[PDB]
């Protein structure tokens, strides 16, 4: 019965730009993605169901799918943030 | 599915996992580099090797490093994202771009105990060993798999790929710190203790978190304190 989730403005737009962002933008993005996931996890706590009636199942099904897509994106964010990070210390 | 012509990942990029990785090379690298020897003595190499273990422990890493050291094409499939036409098409491409290492991730999602499953059994009976296409599968639950997959001539070679032990963790942190200037007084062993029960993925994410803080501080390298804040930061996730 959640309604308290914080919402991620311009996220799906910013997410699709990971490969083209600069490091500072990635830092703000990473923090924002995590803020979103914190909200999703608070909810997974309230049902007491981990990531592993019929309107229950449907929401939980979606909640999970959302986190996974967010995790797959945040993962990409770090893989790219890492490469950009490595370029900084080879630059030097 | 993801195809990589030739992945640029050496064994040098894999922290720990020495015993397992050698087991893998005995099962895939050897019959590839010298298939005749397996015919001379007359024994078939394993067509498929199953890598089971927790996530972010380097199952993909191992399969890419083999594909690298053996100069092969790396073709990866995600098991959940398959949930039969596509399996045939896969192996077809795999034969076409030989040498090829087929990496089936989340195999349990399609191989629990249907159409797509049966297809995979067919495709592996199809191509013969000593051939230059080898299959590697990755899963969490080898218990949950249908016993047809583990029968001989398929995934008949099993390798546990567990979390990094205290020391393996040190390597993994250093490994992701190589391309990154690092102070000489950095205590890699204390870091390994504070990252109890960490995985490879998380340990990489620590190095990403550390180098960020060093950058935010305009340091010319990453200090030991940065890492610990990194571990601190990573812990909350
Ligand atoms: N032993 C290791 N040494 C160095 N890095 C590692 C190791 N294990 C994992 N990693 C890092 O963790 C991330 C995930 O690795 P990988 O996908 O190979 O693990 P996996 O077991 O295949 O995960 P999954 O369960 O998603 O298949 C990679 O970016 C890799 O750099």
């Amino acid at each position: 019965l959640l309604a308290n989730v914080k919402i991620d403005p311009s996220l799906t737009s910013r997410i699709s730009q990971i490969d083209s962002f600069k490091l500072s933008e990635l830092m703000v993005l990473k923090t924002d993605i995590e803020t979103q996931l914190e909200a999703y996890f608070s909810v997974l706590e309230q049902q007491g169901i981990g990531m592993d009636s019929d309107v229950d199942v449907l929401q939980v099904t979606m909640i999970r799918k959302n986190v996974n897509m967010l995790k797959n994106d945040l993962n990409h964010l770090l893989q790219r943030s890492h490469v950009l990070l490595n370029q900084h210390f080879d630059n030097m | 599915f993801e195809v990589v012509e030739r992945p640029n990942v050496t064994y040098n990029d894999i922290g720990g996992l020495k015993k397992q990785l050698q087991e893998l090379r005995e099962a895939i690298e050897l019959p590839l580099k010298h298939p005749e020897l397996f015919e001379e003595v007359g024994i078939d190499p394993p067509k498929g090797v199953l890598l089971y273990g927790p996530p972010g422990c380097g199952k993909t890493l191992m399969a890419k490093a083999i594909a690298h050291e053996v100069n092969a094409t790396f073709i990866r499939v995600v098991g959940s994202e398959l949930v039969a036409r596509l399996v045939h098409e896969l192996f077809e491409l795999a034969k076409e771009k030989a040498p090829t290492i087929i990496f089936i991730d989340e195999i349990d999602a399609i191989g629990a105990k249907n159409r797509t499953l049966m297809q995979l059994l067919a495709e592996m009976d199809g191509f013969d060993p000593r051939g230059n296409v080898k299959v590697i599968a990755a899963t969490n639950r080898p218990d949950i798999l249908d016993p047809a997959l583990l029968r001989p001539g398929r995934f008949d070679r099993l390798i546990e790929v567990p979390l990094p032990d205290e020391f393996s963790r040190a390597q993994i942190l250093q490994i992701h710190s190589r391309k990154m200037t690092t102070d000489d007084d950095i205590n890699w062993q204390e870091l390994a203790r504070s990252t109890d029960e960490f995985n490879g993925a998380q340990l990489k994410a620590v190095t990403v978190e550390a180098g960020m803080i060093a950058l935010r501080n305009g340091q010319s390298s990453v200090k030991h304190e940065d890492f610990v804040e990194g571990i601190s930061e990573v812990q909350a996730r």
